[PDB]
């Protein structure tokens, strides 16, 4: 899955 | 004593212009998707974006693990770009970095990722830190051994258009070449007393390379393995070169510790100092040209050379 920006 | 001691002459005209990036993180690595959309990566799993050619660089922060990743090496065609970095670590996407995914490693590779290059389509090589190099043609889902024989941790490593690599051992006394075909690396002895710092690929089929005490030599265009004079384009040994890079066959940049920065209009044969970079607190480590009137110098602590045509 897809990482998060912060 | 008529003319100024010991120096070499000043360029005429600095293209340069010196940014001070949002970070004092070491800015490693920097690709393209196109002329003006791009990426650069560094220290501390630095990661940053711009739009505009690389006036501007915007940070973005990957949600990761943890954020002591050391982003060697960042690698565009078009859309599908890719980040590796140590302790081993891998990112992909095929939008232009709007959406990153990681890409499990096998914990098998000899090596942490040193350098990755994008092939397009699903395609793209890695080589570890200690030369063993793999590629892919699935995004990453495997990936096939070219060199399993590793060489020990490598100072520079260079690749040519056609593929071919340069590695320079770990303390200079030698360096080795690889090219598609071949099982494992050939080794090849320098060619000066002085050790081996860096070494690349002409635009013209030749080897370059930098050894201590900032000198430089070019390899014979009938043999590859011969090599020219040693030439000493600061005219002296204090100051030490770090990368070479060509903006066209003929106007060459070098690159060095404390502001060196050189220009020579000739292939190499002769030098002149750009004279304004001086005042820069940094070292110069990497000159990265991305065509004649687009490229970058990466300095310490988030400076950055950006070219500007006269």
């Amino acid at each position: 899955f897809p990482l998060d920006l912060a | 004593l008529s003319t100024p001691a010991l120096a070499i002459p000043a360029l005429d005209y600095n293209p340069w212009e010196a940014i001070q990036l949002p970070t004092t993180a070491t800015i490693l690595d920097m690709s393209f998707i196109d002329r003006h959309h791009g990426w650069l990566v560094g220290v501390n799993a630095t990661l940053m974006e711009t739009r505009d050619g690389g006036q501007t660089w915007e940070p973005r922060t990957l949600v990761l693990d943890h954020s002591d990743y050391r982003f060697n090496s960042v690698s565009f065609q078009g859309n599908e770009g890719w980040i590796v970095g140590e302790p081993p670590i891998m990112l992909h996407t095929t939008d232009g970095g709007q959406s990153w995914s990681q890409i499990p490693l096998d914990p098998k590779l000899p090596g942490s990722p040193r350098l990755i290059k994008a092939l397009g389509n699903g395609s793209a090589e890695m080589i570890t830190n200690v030369g063993a190099i793999y590629r892919t043609k699935d995004s990453g889902k495997n990936w096939q051994a070219l060199v399993q024989e590793a060489i020990g941790v490598m100072r520079n490593l260079n690749r040519s258009p056609s593929g071919e690599y340069v590695a320079v051992s770990s303390r200079g006394s030698f360096y080795s070449t690889w090219e598609p075909g071949q099982t494992a690396w050939e080794p090849h002895n320098r060619t000066t007393s002085r050790r081996l710092h860096n070494m690349g690929f002409t635009p013209d089929g030749r080897l370059w390379m930098i050894v201590n005490g900032g000198k430089i030599a070019f390899s014979d265009p009938d043999n590859s393995e011969n090599w020219g004079e040693l030439l000493s384009p600061l005219r002296r040994n204090s100051v030490g070169f770090l990368d070479l890079a060509y903006r066209t066959p003929n106007e060459v940049w070098l690159a060095g510790g404390a502001g060196a920065l050189l220009c020579s209009q000739d292939g190499g044969q002769t030098w002149q100092q750009d004279v304004d970079v001086k005042k820069v607190p940094s070292n110069f480590y990497k000159i990265l040209f991305f065509s004649p009137d687009q490229g970058f110098i990466l300095g310490q602590k988030g400076i950055l050379l950006r070219y500007v045509t006269d």
